[PDB]
């Protein structure tokens, strides 16, 4: 059981979480920002890596 | 078609600018056809941009303007002819700047870039008003510096 | 006090009737009973 | 040992089912009858199911107060809201034959109380000609804006649509045998 | 222990409806709503050793479960509407409400 699942089970598991999975559901809630003066202008997001 | 909207313009410019219009009386007046298809021509004369809605209280009102100002302001855009709308529904006291942004959601610039222009096209003055000092006053060239 | 209205099952109320008797009727219900 | 077979032949109806939040079923193990529908409404885009029940009269009707406050009367009008769920067939036997189909949705009754609801709609109205005391143009959206959206939305749509005038009936036969034809 | 008062009542169940599906083979308008398992991974209701009772709604898919069980102080009435026009029909009351229920 501590062979696979080691003593900082807690720590590195939720960050590994973190940097495939979890940075898509954030850009994916704050996409395309906008302009109101030159309405035609448009900034979007279509994924995120580290 | 058309002659249909001929006639009831004709019949909005017959009386003098007071009086103000509303429907009770217009199908009285033009009842040739029900009112499914007389609703559409007068909604195809919102699409010509004649006929405008005013409102006297708590119902539904109409009002005709007439045709040399409706000229002037078709040469002007959508948001251009939109600003011009609400410094002639003020009229008689003016209208304050920030009071236009409000009633836009347009922002300081965009407003302001189109009067910019709108000074040159001669539709608009700029009074000094007293009951507040040292704000921005609009106007037509009408004249009513009643402050 | 199991006070249940039929068909509206809301509520009882001893009302201040005629010549102060005390019928008992409830309000936003047509119904009454002595 | 024995067996009972069951084929499902339900299609292109929408059956409901109401539910009776006042009546009981048995009197003292003796079931009641259910009322007399004088008539009903509905509502599409809301599914809104408005039953109208009419009462007794003066024995249990106390119409001098009825009358004297909404001017309202004989009327107990009850509202029902449709919610819709997977499952639940309904079912008819025959002799050694059972043939079931789709619900499509279920309504909840409650009594909706018409007339008190409209006896204050007349006292403010009142309210305002004792000392009523005194111009559209078009705006642009915004995205730094809210607009009013979700589940009040939905009481923005189910107040001003069109009304259906039902004919209640009571047939029951003619979708019975066409049941058993279909296979 | 209070696991046995659980199988003897369901056991008692088995008789309570399969009394109420013989007395309603009168087919006077009467009705019955009961819920099916949707998500298929028709059939015939059976009688096994002693009265159970199971269906096979599958090719081989088997369901044993089946419950009379709810208790309800309510009239409910079975009717059908057809494209929002003269189409009020009250066809009938409902006597009993029993379950399917696939077993694992
Ligand atoms: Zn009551």
């Amino acid at each position: 059981f501590l062979k696979v699942k080691g003593l900082v089970k807690q720590h590195l598991d939720s960050f590994n979480y973190f940097v495939d999975t979890d940075l898509k559901k954030i850009i994916k809630a704050n996409q395309l920002i906008l302009s109101d003066v030159d309405p035609e202008f448009y900034l979007k997001y279509v994924d995120i890596r580290v | 078609l058309s002659d249909n909207a001929k006639t009831l313009h004709s019949q909005m410019m017959s009386k003098g600018i007071g009086a103000l219009f509303t429907q009770q009386e217009l199908q009285k007046q033009m009842g040739i056809g029900s009112l499914t298809d007389l609703m559409s021509i007068v909604q195809e004369l919102l699409d010509k941009n004649l006929i405008k809605l005013v409102k006297q209280n708590d119902e539904l009102k109409f009002q005709g303007v007439l045709e040399s100002e409706a000229q002037k302001k078709a040469t002007m855009s959508a948001e251009e002819a939109l600003v011009y709308s609400y410094i002639e529904a003020s009229g008689r006291e003016g209208i304050w700047s920030k009071t236009i942004k409000a009633r836009t959601n347009l922002h300081q610039h965009v407003v302001l870039k189109c009067l910019k222009s709108l000074e040159s096209q001669r539709y608009v003055k700029s009074v000094k008003s007293v009951k507040f000092p040292t704000r921005k006053i609009y106007m037509l060239y009408s004249l009513q510096p009643s402050v | 006090m199991l006070s249940f209205c039929p068909s509206c099952n809301n509520m009882l109320l001893i009302t201040s009737g005629d010549s102060g008797v005390y019928t008992l009727a409830c309000r936003s219900c047509p119904y009454e009973f002595p | 040992i024995e067996e009972f077979p069951l084929k499902i032949s339900g299609e292109e109806e929408s059956l409901h089912v109401f539910q009776y939040a006042n009546r009981p079923r048995l009197v003292g193990r003796k079931p009641a009858e259910h009322p007399f529908i004088s008539a009903a409404r509905y509502k599409p885009k809301s599914h809104l199911w408005e039953i109208d029940i009419p009462l007794d009269e003066q024995a249990f009707y106390n119409k001098d107060k009825a009358e004297s406050e909404w001017n309202g009367v004989n009327v107990q009008t009850l509202k029902g809201v449709g919610v819709e769920n997977n499952g639940q067939y309904a079912a008819f036997v025959k002799d050694m034959q059972v043939y079931l189909v789709p619900i499509e949705r279920v309504a909840q009754l409650k009594p909706f109380f018409k007339y008190i609801d409209d006896a204050n709609v007349t006292r403010k109205q009142e309210d305002a000609r004792r000392n009523p005391n005194p111009m559209s143009v078009k705006s642009v959206n915004d995205p730094s804006q809210n607009r009013l959206t979700g589940s009040l939305l939905a009481h923005k749509v189910a107040d001003e649509e069109a009304n259906i005038e039902l004919t209640w009936a009571e047939g029951t036969f003619e979708q019975f045998k066409d049941t058993i034809v279909k296979e | 222990k209070e696991a046995a008062a659980e199988l003897e009542l369901l056991n008692a169940d088995h008789q309570h409806i399969l009394r109420k599906l013989k007395k309603m083979n009168n087919k006077p308008e009467r009705f019955m709503v009961f819920q099916l398992p949707t998500r298929l991974p028709v059939g015939s209701i059976r009688v096994h050793k002693s009265g159970k009772l199971s269906v096979k709604i599958g090719n081989v898919v088997m369901d044993i479960g089946k419950g009379a069980e709810t208790t309800f102080l309510q009239d409910v009435i079975a009717l059908s509407i057809a494209d929002d026009a003269s189409s009020a029909e009250l066809l009938g009351r409902v006597d009993g409400k029993i379950v399917v229920t696939p077993q694992i």
